[PDB]
């Protein structure tokens, strides 16, 4: 029995241990009476405000749509303190932890960059902070696992399985069905049981509300389309969110295509996945004919995932939004384009998303669009393996 | 077929509690799982409960998460499991079968068309460990259309709603969960259950066999004293496979030890 519907349509659901399913309740009756909390909303309002810097600007990137009749803006959220847009709904997360009078915080990460944000909330809040991160993960983000402990956060290594970010997933389900009387389970993504899709979309909702907000001022009307990247769905929902009812708006998400979507070597189960049921949702799937959960992969490892939110699932599923794939050299050819005519290093992640707007673009360059891009992220972490790219290729 | 009935009306008769270990099948292969089960049957198991290898087993702790593992690594799918089931049931009439699932294997290529198979190679029961029975409907009537008995867990934090709930779907046993948290012999439940225990014959439930954490027998003793009908054993099953692996030999010779003073702690 639940508060909310906890399917889109016939995707999402609750299919967690029985053991789970009172903190699964607890935590949408704490976030259905957040909701209506006026104070709970002026503290997540002003750590949003005055500790991540909200609103995040909506920049016109004129250099790269010269020549052609496409307007595009990037919605800032690679200014958002952290560097990534994680940082929302962690700090609304964290908030509904302490509502629930829970002291503790398990959170998965893959690249890094969830953990990261709930390591500073849980700082900033005063939340012990434990991150399950896969293994092989952990081997590739130095980087982030250093910032997570700076910041006083235990990173346990997920060593079963394929040792990565489903892993985590699943060892931090694993910890909650023990410890959940004492520690809230701070899903980084649009997806896994209800509530979390509903959550985080909600926590994210404010990056679409103030583009929406900033496009009217600018532009004095909707954009055609927005576009976002989806690896769980959380920045791509938190942007479409305040535009589903505005139906001449575009949603358009994009997942990761790695090699190739013919090579069976990307992350993209919404288009060429099948459904299943995993990670606390039926969604789809990147598996086996026989049903074991696949390795997804990307360029980019905030991407790198097998499944995907049950809403956008939905929203594909009834044509409200449309879901499209980007290659890695796609999504490359995007992050140089934009360092190099705007001055902005995006996240790997997002340049899938500003990838498919220059298709667009490229492809119609005069059909008259108004596009915004979600940049999700700063592409800070990600120099590193562009340069190694870059000079494996031979432009050194 | 009744075989879960049969089994607890004759322990009834013999006032025994039923002792039921678990088994990843196919860990560390397919001949030695098969052997490792026929040992587990001759040394005094009463019903079976077995793993199909998943790839995200997310209520097992790593004792039994390591059982998965060896069995992928030897290469273990779930066709070769059912073929496995088939011949297990060949070899053995009246033991009750219980699968512990995943629920994308499931799902995957149809949950009535898996339940069909279940009742093809003669399982009794599944276990499907990530669907609760909030989301338990197409299972439960799947399984109810191929004679499959619908396996609930009633657990330590469960109400009177849901007691009733499990008492009124689930057949063949109630699964009375020790405590909170995965599978593992390294964390023994500390809750008393006998309150639950009564409940769930007052409201008609399936006979209770209680599991997680049992590894020892004065808990097999413990459980028949509170009122269940008999306990469930895995990760302390799946330690002597574990520490073993080199001597297949010892292995089945501690698994019969094992097993026969488990067993022995359920007639008494
Ligand atoms: C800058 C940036 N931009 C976009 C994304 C894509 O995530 P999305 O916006 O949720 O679709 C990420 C995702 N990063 C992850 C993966 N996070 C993650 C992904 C899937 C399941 C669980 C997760 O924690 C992380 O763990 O940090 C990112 O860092
Ligand atoms: O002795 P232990 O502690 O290893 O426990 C053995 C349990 N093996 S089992 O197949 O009954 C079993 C039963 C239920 C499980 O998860 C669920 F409760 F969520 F459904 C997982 C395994
Ligand atoms: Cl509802
Ligand atoms: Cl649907
Ligand atoms: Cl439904
Ligand atoms: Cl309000
Ligand atoms: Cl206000
Ligand atoms: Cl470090
Ligand atoms: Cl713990
Ligand atoms: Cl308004
Ligand atoms: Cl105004
Ligand atoms: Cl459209
Ligand atoms: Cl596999
Ligand atoms: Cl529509
Ligand atoms: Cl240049
Ligand atoms: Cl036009
Ligand atoms: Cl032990
Ligand atoms: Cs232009
Ligand atoms: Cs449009
Ligand atoms: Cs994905
Ligand atoms: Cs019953």
């Amino acid at each position: 029995t639940t508060l909310l519907n906890p399917y889109f349509g016939e995707f999402g659901g609750m299919y967690v241990p029985q053991i789970l399913m009172p903190a699964l309740n607890q935590l949408e009756e704490a976030f259905v009476s957040a909701q209506k909390d006026p104070e709970f909303q002026a503290q997540f309002a002003d750590l949003l405000k005055n500790y991540a810097g909200r609103p995040t600007a909506l920049t016109k990137c004129q250099n790269i749509t010269a020549g052609t009749r496409t307007t595009l803006y990037l919605k800032r959220e690679d200014l958002l303190h952290g560097g990534a847009h994680k940082t929302n709904q962690v700090l609304g997360q964290a908030l509904l932890a302490k509502r629930m009078g829970k002291s503790e915080i398990i959170a998965e990460t893959g690249a890094g960059q969830h953990g990261v944000a709930s390591a500073l909330a849980s700082a900033l809040l005063g939340l012990k902070c434990r991150i399950y991160m896969g293994a092989k993960d952990v081997e590739r983000q130095s980087p982030n696992v250093f910032r997570m402990r700076l910041m006083g956060a235990e990173v346990i290594p997920v060593h079963s399985g394929s040792a990565t970010l489903k892993d985590a997933c699943n060892e931090a389900l694993r910890d909650w069905s023990g410890s959940y009387e004492t520690a809230h389970y701070m899903l980084g993504t649009a997806a896994g049981p209800h509530p979390y899709p509903t959550i985080v979309r909600e926590f994210q909702r404010m990056i679409g509300e103030e583009t929406k907000a900033q496009i009217l001022d600018k532009e004095g009307r909707l954009p055609d389309a927005v576009i976002a990247c989806v690896g769980g769905g959380s920045n791509a929902i938190g942007m479409f969110a305040d535009f589903i009812n505005d139906t001449s708006v575009g949603l358009i998400g994009v997942e990761p295509g790695g090699h190739g979507i013919e090579t069976g070597e990307h992350g993209a189960p919404l288009k060429h996945g099948r459904v299943g049921i995993y990670f606390g949702m039926k969604a789809p799937m990147m598996q086996t004919a026989d049903g074991q959960i696949e390795e997804s992969y990307s360029i980019s490892a905030g991407l790198d995932f097998p499944s995907v939110g049950p809403q956008h699932a939905y929203l594909n599923s009834i044509g409200r939004a449309d879901y499209v794939s980007i290659t890695d050299d796609e999504a490359l050819e995007a992050f140089k384009t934009l360092c190099r005519h705007e001055g902005i290093i995006p996240a790997l992640e997002s340049s899938h998303a500003l990838a498919h707007a220059l298709k667009m673009m490229r492809e119609q360059p005069e059909k008259e669009q108004l596009l915004v891009v979600n940049l999700a992220g700063r592409g800070d972490k990600d120099i590193f393996t562009v340069h190694d790219i870059l000079k494996a290729r031979g432009e050194i | 077929m009744e075989r879960y009935e049969n089994l607890f009306a004759q322990l009834n008769d013999r006032r025994e509690g039923a002792f039921v270990p678990f088994v990843t099948l196919g860990d560390p292969g397919i001949e030695q799982s098969l052997k490792i089960i026929d040992t587990l049957i001759d040394a005094g198991a009463d019903a079976l409960e077995l793993g199909v290898p998943f790839s995200d087993p997310l209520a097992d702790g790593p004792t039994i998460q390591n059982a998965n593992l060896r069995a992928f690594a030897a290469g273990v799918t779930p066709a070769q499991c059912f073929e496995m089931l088939a011949l297990i049931r060949e070899k053995h009439p009246t033991i009750p079968i219980g699968l512990l699932m995943y629920a994308n294997l499931v799902f995957n290529n149809g949950i009535d068309a898996f339940y069909a198979r279940c009742e093809q190679v003669g399982v009794d029961s599944v276990l499907v460990a990530d669907v609760p029975v909030e989301e338990s409907a197409p299972f439960r009537q799947a399984a109810l259309r191929h004679n499959i008995a619908p396996i609930f867990i009633c657990p330590p934090n469960a109400d009177d709603d849901l007691l009733r709930q499990v008492a009124s779907y689930g057949r063949g046993y109630t699964y009375l969960l020790s405590r909170s948290g995965v599978t593992g012999a390294e964390n023994r439940g500390a809750l008393p259950l006998h309150h639950l225990i009564e409940k769930l014959k007052e409201y008609h439930a399936a006979p209770a066999l209680q599991g997680f954490g049992i590894s020892s027998p004065e808990q097999v003793s413990a459980a028949v004293r509170a009122g269940a009908a008999g306990a469930i054993s895995g990760s302390a099953i799946v330690k002597i496979i574990e520490k073993n692996l080199a001597s297949p030999k010892q292995m089945l010779a501690e698994l019969r030890s094992f097993v026969s003073a488990m067993k022995a702690a359920s007639r008494a």
